[PDB]
RNA sequence: GCAGU
């Protein structure tokens, strides 16, 4: 039908070619009689008749002659709905700016016309003249002119120059200029300029002047001469039926403008005054300029409610604009909504659906099952039996539903699981019964929740809601791939109290036949649930051809997980069940019958599992009393000393011996400790409270308790809240953040007195407000990162590239925080996976690590296994299937067509809602080792680093790293590299508060340029017994040695200048200020000891790192790899260069000295080291050390901030985000091709480009990748659809406008816009055959 | 200075405006005189065209019938009575006479002039002067199309600069004589000049035609156009120093009109078209002071405007004035009984009927915006609450498929012939319906005899035996 | 606007 949209300027022309007739006349409709009025706004000679078939005068009246122009009347004889696509223009009296090329900046008049926006606002609202030809006159062609300065130079040069003002005048400068002429003499004065401001302004020109050339607008296309009407159906003026009438705003501002319009018209017939019309043209230009954006320009009209009219940019920009309410989602017909209940009777695919709300949702269905079946002779009888509800319809709709899936859905959608197909069974009640273990998918409780039922009607929609959304093939989730589909707290309470154990249970010893003896056993009342026994157990095992070979024994087990044995099917072992079953267990043994036997065992599994959960905490009687939450005894008198202790701190307060600072603080860690006390306590007698006998002798066991076992269980609540309800519930903070000194001693079970409960509503209320105020802003971030990562689809098997990100564990200094397992498990490799002997392959290249390959990787002990990621995909347009890698929903390698992006975004965004808002000591055995070393010894036996990134981690016996350390620069190390420790031993120490410089090698003082007086202020003090020395600030030195640096160097005695080993350059420590030294000319030194001593999260955290924000003081890292040198000073900059002596040294740095520098001029650097320290900025990391460098920094930054809330998000959704924010480039080098230096390009236009002219044999262009937001990145995209549909609706369509931009629909927002299957999933066999068969 | 300052096109005005400083009252009276003499000087300039004078003596004549009155033919003359118009006009008639003949050229100068300041005690009419002028602009016109033609005609063909051949043609006037002077620069512009010397033919004497028809030269009645140009523009110069000073009595009146439907600047240039409408019809031998006639004049224009494009479904001024007086009236009768009046009082202290008050006061009502929010409620608006009523419920669309195949059916249960006579009869089928005696023409059958074949027809399908599923189309 | 999730 249509392949692209393509936008640009309309020509009048163009506007006059769209339109059915002129809007001559502002007049609406007629007053007595509603008919519209001719000429008028709504015409129905110019839009169209305003009934079907039927001319304003009713002298035609029938089809009969349809298409007639009658002659009474204008009116076509056609249909109404053509007032829908009919639209009028007005004739604007005078040229009219465009408010859109004139005041979204950079204003595109402005910045074609090389003019300030002040300057045309001035020429443009009658304010000032403009010399729009200068002829043989010192008069330029863009010199302002004011009134009188025009009347001189009319006395000085007369009619031979043209001046004009007004609209008019802007319009014959746009028109009077050349192109293309211009254009190149813009590449000229850019060839020649140096100055990179005026390169970028001169760059932005060229990329303006080029880009109407290549279009077919013209310039003066800004300037309306020419007004569109929108069709009259669009602005409707439609009875109330109170007899009132209702407009939209746009007929006010329409009218308006005719008004004004006319007018001027009369004005210019008038031969008025220049005051008066001048006024006129200023006022049309305001009305016109209020009809396409109010209140773009100043003050917004405001009409008859004083509330401003609604322009023609509103309609279609905004979260109320056509394109996110109307277009991008849209009320839906067969769509119905009520409360959700549990009926827990369910299986996995089955809703319980009102008969009342599947009678209407089926309307259809029934009417021509009705027809079909003979039960009704006509739809209006089937209507009618419906309405009636007779008892056949009843049967007919048991029919219609039969295998028919209806979509459910609980808003908000946070992810693809918000909504899932069901099959319906029609149930009597008005409230839908939705499943039990699909409501954490939905995270939908019971007290109120409501969802929306939709119906697949078409083939395509039911075997989509059948085969992708069924709630059967949802059961792992596509963050991570755990399951989703899991028990919960009933289920897990049920099946805890089942699997456990009691001491001397009823029944206890005997042997059991089987699970089925055990079930007999515990209905006839004859043994307890409990009781420990020995169950003849038979247990299935896969072997290695496949099938499952038996094996039978006798199992020490319990009664109750004998009988819980029943459900679980065969390929599991005894050991899934032979344990207390709390919710981590439930989860583990469904994800292992997932992994082991598949879907279909394990959705039978996981009812099964709800249903026998569910009957034994029935039996169970499991309740929660008020004895219960037992109070530890203990509780009173820990209280009382905590007191007495904050007694004495009172007491050492107000005998002064402690400040208010330390008191305040003494005082929280001790109430702080004391609240620790009684939760162990609490802890201690609520867990093994039971002491029972067993043949007399007591004997503790886990408590039966049922407070303990809901938390125990994972059912319901945590130790957090059991120490709120039996313990004290401790320390409480101000509005502010800082903690009350006073804790609430207090718990629920006892009262919290009137000051406590106050103390707590001051949290509370916190807690609450920032639940209320995060939602809109994780929203949002979910929103922007949809709109960046939409089009990503799979649309490759391979790529068959070789690069990929070294996974390895994060090890946050002494303990890991996620293994190799859970990070690799998924992943293809990128590389033969070796074993640490090597020159055997332990995985091979192109593997996918599922789980049988990843115990394969923690048999042995490998620990960095390089992957294949979609930020290092070659696929262009997509991501490959292998460089993906599984998709985690299914547990397979990802198909060709997955939506990979949304999925990513979702992904991310759907937690978002939990978010908010010295010395070393090696904490366990190993072998340390170093890196980034440079090492020497010092005079005492310490092993000492003259290096600044020299990191420390111990490498086990195996080889893989456990803890990972910074040593600083100059720190002592007490062990050498290499060496085994102790658990819990020191092995590097440094100077925390100062920073130390450290002798090189040793040798001999030279105060080379160190004067006395000059550089150096000689300090005496006692308790040294030592004096001292101080190089001086710069706000300290007279005149003299800033410029000249003083320096302490190395020599011997023998007066022989000794230096580094292997360089013969000047070694030299060059001090700078705010530094200490205590040592005296002369003095011997050996290498390895100090010289001188220099003193120095959350929701809002993820939103920073996907932005791509610059921090507010970065680290500054070294451009390139060369040694430290220093130029000016004491312009507030200190001058840094950078010298690489294997090429073009100079590299010269501008640093502010108030910034601590944190390297020294002697030693070498390489790209990427800190020579300043500080928050890195992502940009810096993706110039300097690469993109899969900006890659791991972003991925750890963000899970850093997901991890502490303890949510799992697998690494594939963070670099899917990372690949679209790194997806421009700028051309340093345009190389044999079509791009200019300093332009940003899509990144892969300019790989294709480079390898179709390798093709060719000419050298390509070569590029630097640049790390935009995701909002930059979002509105920067080559389609302007989505760009203009994701926000700044005005911008993007101006630039797309004056561009002549085209959008061929190839991601999935144009298509959803359109009405058209999307390119991804179902849809994209369509695309790919319309774009193989629209190509060729 | 405050150029580029501001955006509010208001303080555009008024700073554009301020800068124009007012008049006293002797003031009006200068710029009025000298509005007077440019006009009057500019009617003795289309008095030196005596076909003027032809036509006001022709209606002077029937005006001696009586052909219109002479109110809108004379104002007066200065130093209605009809009597002085009759007989001065036929002085002006014998000065005609004494400038008929007295020709025999250098003693003809002295008469026009003559007429031109015996001219002078004249008044004239805006209406009967508009037709003059516009015959003026007539001459005005022939005049410059022909000097164009005579431009344009030349330099078509040739690559000259043509004041060479203007220099011999202001004086000729009656014959190509200066053209045997145009070959003698022998480059090549009066060598291609040769191929137009004829086809200026019919052009070159027509004009010197009526040039004595009107009796005057063509070069001097150029030159007396280039003096009615003068003359009017030194009007239309001082029409403008006395609306532009006059500026700020507009806004004074109207601002007291702000918020009764149309913007501040909409109501100010309204009223400064009804000031220019004044100045242009302000006479100032009344003796009365100018703002008092430009205020009412402006205070009309401000109302018929807010009258005229104030409202979105318009209505005329008499139901406007209707209106008004409604509402001054209420307003008067809450004052004195503290209530608001029933229409069957208002409609007693008005005397209009009942049923007309309750029409006015369902007119009187403003358009909602479909922009409204509902309680306050900035999601919804009042624009998605309202339906489109003109659609067809899918049901009605599938009644009417299953009725287009049910009847289908049921006239395929019968004869071809009379199946067509009802699909041709009826618009089964067929864009338009026909009656009896198209189908008479069309089925060589006479129209009573097809007539009987569809009551036949229509009889056969009222049994019941095919007619049980068309009956479940009837409603219950 | 006011509530519900
Ligand atoms: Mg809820
Ligand atoms: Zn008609
Ligand atoms: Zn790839």
């Amino acid at each position: 039908e249509f392949d692209a949209i393509k936008i640009a300027l309309a020509s009048p022309d163009m506007i006059r070619s769209w339109s059915f007739g002129e809007v001559k006349k502002p007049e609406t409709i007629n007053y007595r009689t509603f008919k519209p009025e001719r000429d008028g706004l709504f015409c129905a000679r110019i839009f169209g008749p305003v009934k079907d078939y039927e001319c304003l005068c009713g002298k035609y009246k029938r089809l009969k002659h349809r298409g007639v122009i009658c002659e009474k009347c204008g009116v076509e004889v056609t249909q109404t709905k053509v007032r829908r696509e009919r639209m009028g223009h007005i004739e604007l009296a005078s040229p009219t700016a465009h408010i859109w090329f004139l005041k979204s900046l950079p204003s595109r008049i402005g910045l074609l016309l090389d003019m300030p926006l002040r300057d045309i606002e001035r020429v443009l609202y009658f304010e000032s003249y403009v010399v729009i030809e200068g002829g043989m006159t010192n008069l330029e062609r863009q010199q302002i002119l004011t009134e009188e300065q025009y009347l001189d130079a009319l006395e000085e040069f007369g009619d031979e120059f043209d001046a004009k003002m007004g609209a008019e005048a802007i319009q014959a400068l746009l028109k009077s200029m050349d192109l293309e002429q211009e254009c190149e003499q813009l590449r000229e004065e850019l060839n020649e300029t140096n100055s990179e401001t005026k390169r970028k302004k001169l760059t932005k020109r060229i990329k303006l002047l080029e880009a109407f050339v290549q279009s077919g607008n013209k310039p003066e296309w800004m300037i309306l001469t020419v007004l569109p009407v929108l069709p009259p159906d669009l602005r409707p003026l439609v009875p109330l039926d109170g007899g009132r009438f209702a407009t939209s705003d746009l007929n006010d501002l329409y009218r308006r403008v005719i008004n004004r319009n006319n007018r001027l018209k009369r004005l210019l017939d008038l031969a008025a005054p220049d005051i008066i019309v001048r006024n006129e043209k200023r006022m049309l230009q305001e009305a016109v300029d209020a009809l396409l954006d109010n209140g773009r320009r100043g003050r917004a009209i405001t009409g008859s409610n004083k509330r401003p009219l609604k322009s023609l940019a509103d309609m279609i920009k905004g979260k109320q604009g056509r394109f996110r309410q109307n277009l991008l989602g849209k009320r839906v017909d067969y769509s119905g909504r009520s409360v959700i209940t549990v009926g827990p009777y369910l299986r996995l695919h089955q809703c319980g659906l009102p008969k009342k709300m599947a009678l209407e949702l089926f309307k259809p269905f029934i009417y021509g099952k009705l027809e079909l079946r003979g039960l009704a002779t006509t739809i209006k009888a089937a209507k009618k039996m419906v309405e009636r509800e007779e008892a056949v319809v009843w049967d007919i709709l048991d029919e219609v539903i039969r295998e028919h899936p209806v979509l459910l859905n609980r808003a908000p959608t946070l992810h693809r699981l918000g909504i899932q197909a069901f099959e319906p069974v029609l149930i009597e009640g008005k409230a839908i019964q939705l499943h039990p273990l699909v409501c954490a998918a939905y995270n939908a409780d019971f007290d109120g929740d409501q969802m929306a039922v939709h119906v697949p009607l078409t083939l395509e929609a039911q075997l989509e809601a059948r085969a992708l959304m069924m709630s059967t093939n949802n059961i792992l989730s596509p963050a991570n791939g755990e399951p989703i589909i899991v028990p919960s707290q009933d289920v897990v309470l049920g099946l805890y109290y089942m699997t456990r154990d009691c001491v001397n249970a009823k029944g206890e010893g005997m042997v059991l036949t089987g699970p089925k003896e055990a079930e007999r056993l515990y209905r006839s009342g004859l043994a307890s649930l409990h009781a420990r026994v020995k169950v003849r157990i038979t247990e299935y095992e896969k072997d290695a051809n496949g099938e499952l070979v038996a094996k039978t024994s006798l199992k020490d087990t319990t009664v109750g997980r004998a009988i819980l044995w029943m459900i679980v099917p065969k390929g599991l072992p005894y050991s899934i069940v032979n344990q207390a079953l709390g919710k981590k267990a439930i989860s583990k043994m469904l994800n292992t019958c997932y992994r082991i036997l598949g879907l279909k065992p394990t959705v039978i599994f996981a009812d099964q599992i709800m249903y026998t959960g569910f009957a034994y905490a029935a039996r169970s009687g499991a309740s929660v009393g008020i004895d219960d939450m037992v109070i530890p005894e203990k509780k009173h008198e820990i209280i009382s000393e905590a007191e007495a202790e904050v007694a004495e701190i009172q007491e050492q307060f107000q005998s002064g011996l402690v400040t208010a600072g330390e008191r305040y603080n003494k005082v929280i860690d001790i109430w702080a400790a004391a609240n620790d006390r009684v939760s162990k306590a609490m802890m201690d007698n609520l867990q093994t409270e039971t002491v029972i006998n067993r043949d007399g002798q007591e004997e503790k066991q886990v408590s039966f308790n049922s407070i303990y076992m809901m938390a125990d269980s994972g059912a319901r609540g945590s130790a957090a809240q059991i120490r709120q309800l039996a313990g004290m519930r401790g320390l409480m903070a101000k509005p502010d953040g800082s903690i009350i000194e006073t804790p609430i001693t207090a718990n629920f079970r006892e009262g919290l007195n009137v000051l406590q409960y106050f103390i707590s509503t001051h949290g509370a209320r916190k807690g609450l407000a920032d639940t209320a105020l995060k939602t809109a802003n994780s929203g949002y971030l979910t929103r922007r990162l949809v709109d960046v990562a939409q089009d990503l689809v799979v649309t490759e098997d391979d790529c068959g590239t070789h690069e990929g990100i070294m996974m390895t564990p994060v090890i946050e200094g002494g303990d890991v925080k996620e293994p190799l397992r859970d990070r690799v498990l998924g992943r293809v490799t990128a590389e033969d996976v070796l074993k640490p002997g090597t020159a055997d392959i332990l995985v091979p290249r192109n593997t996918l690590l599922h789980e049988q390959w990843c115990d394969l990787l923690e048999e042995n002990s490998v620990d960095a296994v390089k992957v294949r990621s979609v930020v290092s995909c070659d696929t262009d347009f997509g991501v490959c299937a292998h460089c993906y890698g599984r998709d985690l929903a299914r547990g397979h390698i990802i198909n060709k067509g997955e939506a990979i992006g949304v999925i990513a975004a979702q992904s991310i965004g759907e937690p978002g809602t939990q978010l908010t808002m010295s010395s070393i000591q090696v904490k366990n055995k190993g072998s340390i080792k170093l890196s980034n070393v440079k090492s020497v010894v010092n005079s005492s036996g310490k092993l000492v680093i003259t290096s600044r990134n020299t990191e420390l981690k111990l490498i086990d016996e195996f080889g893989r790293t456990k803890e990972s350390y910074k040593v600083p620069y100059g720190a002592v190390l007490a062990k050498g590299d290499g060496e085994q420790v102790a658990g819990g031993e020191t092995v590097a120490n440094w100077d925390p508060h100062t920073m130390p410089v450290i002798t090189e090698v040793s040798g001999f003082v030279r105060f080379t340029d160190m004067i006395d007086g000059q550089t150096i202020t000689r300090q005496t003090d006692e308790l040294t017994g030592l004096s001292s020395l101080v190089v001086l600030d710069s706000a300290e030195r007279t005149a003299g040695g800033k410029d000249l640096r003083p320096a302490l160097k190395i020599v011997d005695a023998q007066g022989n200048d000794v230096l580094i080993p292997g360089t013969d350059m000047p070694a030299q420590y060059f001090l700078p200020g705010k530094a200490i030294v205590q040592l005296e000319d002369g003095v011997q030194i050996s290498s390895g000891d100090t010289l001188a001593r220099i003193p120095q999260g959350g929701l809002p955290r993820v939103a920073d790192l996907f932005e791509a924000r610059r921090p507010k003081e970065p680290a500054i890292l070294a451009e390139i790899s060369g040694i430290v040198s220093f130029g000016k000073e004491t312009k507030g900059k200190r001058r840094l260069v950078i010298t690489p002596v294997d090429g073009s040294d100079p590299y010269e740095e501008m640093i502010p000295k108030w910034r601590q520098l944190n390297v020294f001029e002697g030693e070498r650097v390489e790209r990427g080291d800190v020579i300043s320290d500080g928050p890195e900025a992502p940009h810096d990391i993706l110039r300097l050390r690469g993109v899969h460098a900006v890659t791991r920094y972003i991925v750890n930054e963000v899970q850093d901030v997901y991890r502490l809330q303890g949510v799992k998000i697998n690494d594939k959704h963070i670099e899917v985000i990372v690949r679209q924010m790194l997806r421009k480039a700028t051309i340093v080098n345009a190389g044999s091709s079509d791009f200019l230096e300093g332009e940003q390009v899509e990144y892969s236009r300019v790989k294709i480009a480079n390898r179709e002219l390798e093709a060719n044999g000419k050298v390509g262009a070569t590029y630097s990748r640049d790390l935009l937001g995701i909002t930059k990145a979002s509105l920067a995209t080559e389609s302007f659809i989505s760009a203009a549909s994701f926000q700044e609706t005005t911008r993007v369509l101006t630039e797309a406008a004056v561009a002549g931009k085209r959008d061929e629909l190839r991601g999935l927002k144009e298509n959803v816009i359109v009405g058209r299957l999307i390119p991804a999933g179902t849809g994209y066999a369509y695309h790919q055959d319309r774009m193989r068969r629209r190509a060729a | 200075s405050e150029i580029g300052r501001t955006t509010d096109p208001v303080r555009m005005y008024m700073r554009e405006m301020g800068t124009v400083e007012l008049l006293t009252r002797e003031g009006e009276i200068d710029i009025a005189k000298r509005i007077e003499d440019g006009i009057n000087q500019v009617q003795c300039s289309v008095a030196e065209y005596p076909e003027a004078i032809t036509y006001l003596l022709e209606q002077y004549d029937r005006v001696e019938a009586e052909e219109a009155r002479l109110s809108d033919l004379i104002t007066g003359f200065v130093d209605i009575d009809p009597e002085l118009a009759r007989e001065k006009f036929a002085e002006l008639r014998a000065q005609y006479v004494v400038t008929r003949d007295t020709i025999k050229h250098a003693t003809a100068q002295e008469e026009i002039l003559k007429l031109s300041e015996v001219f002078k005690q004249f008044r004239l009419v805006p209406k009967q002067f508009d037709y003059l002028v516009n015959s003026m602009r007539v001459m005005m016109d022939r005049v410059r199309t022909q000097e164009r033609l005579i431009m344009k005609l030349c330099v078509e063909q040739c690559k000259m600069p043509k004041k060479n051949f203007i220099t011999l043609f202001t004086g000729n006037e009656t014959s190509d004589t200066w053209f045997n002077a145009a070959i003698a620069m022998n480059k090549p512009w009066s060598e291609k000049l040769h191929d137009v010397s004829e086809e200026v033919h019919r052009a070159l004497q027509k004009l010197q035609q009526i040039e004595e028809e009107t009796g005057l030269t063509i070069e001097q009645v150029k030159d007396i156009n280039r003096r009615m140009s003068i003359g009017e523009a030194k009007a239309r110069r001082a029409k403008k120093e006395m609306v532009e000073a006059n500026l700020r009595l507009v806004i004074s009146i109207a601002k007291k009109y702000t918020n009764r439907g149309l913007q501040f600047l909409d109501l100010i240039q309204e009223g400064n078209i009804g000031l220019m409408k004044a100045v242009d019809k302000f006479e100032y031998r009344r003796g009365y002071k100018f703002s008092t006639y430009a205020t009412w004049w402006i205070r009309q224009a401000i109302t018929r405007s807010i009258a005229d494009q104030a409202r979105t479904i318009r209505i005329p001024v008499h139901m406007i004035e209707t209106i008004n007086k409604l509402n001054r009236i209420s307003r008067q009768m809450l004052q004195e009984m503290g209530r608001e009046p029933t229409p069957e009082e208002l409609a007693e202290r008005m005397l209009m009927p009942e049923d007309k008050i309750r029409k006015v006061l369902k007119i009187a009502k403003e358009p909602i915006s479909m922009e409204t929010p509902i309680g306050d409620d900035e999601d919804s608006h009042l624009g998605d609450f309202i339906e489109d009523t003109t659609l067809e419920l899918p049901l009605d669309s599938a009644t009417t498929e299953s009725l287009r195949a049910a009847t289908h059916d049921v006239l395929a249960g019968l004869t071809a012939r009379e199946a067509k006579v009802l699909r041709m009869r009826f618009g089964i089928d067929m864009n338009t319906d026909y009656t009896l005696e198209e189908v008479g023409k069309q089925f060589d059958v006479t129209r009573e005899r097809i007539r009987q074949i569809e009551a036949k027809a229509l009889r056969k399908l009222r049994h019941p035996s095919r007619s049980e599923v068309l009956r479940s189309f009837l409603d219950d």
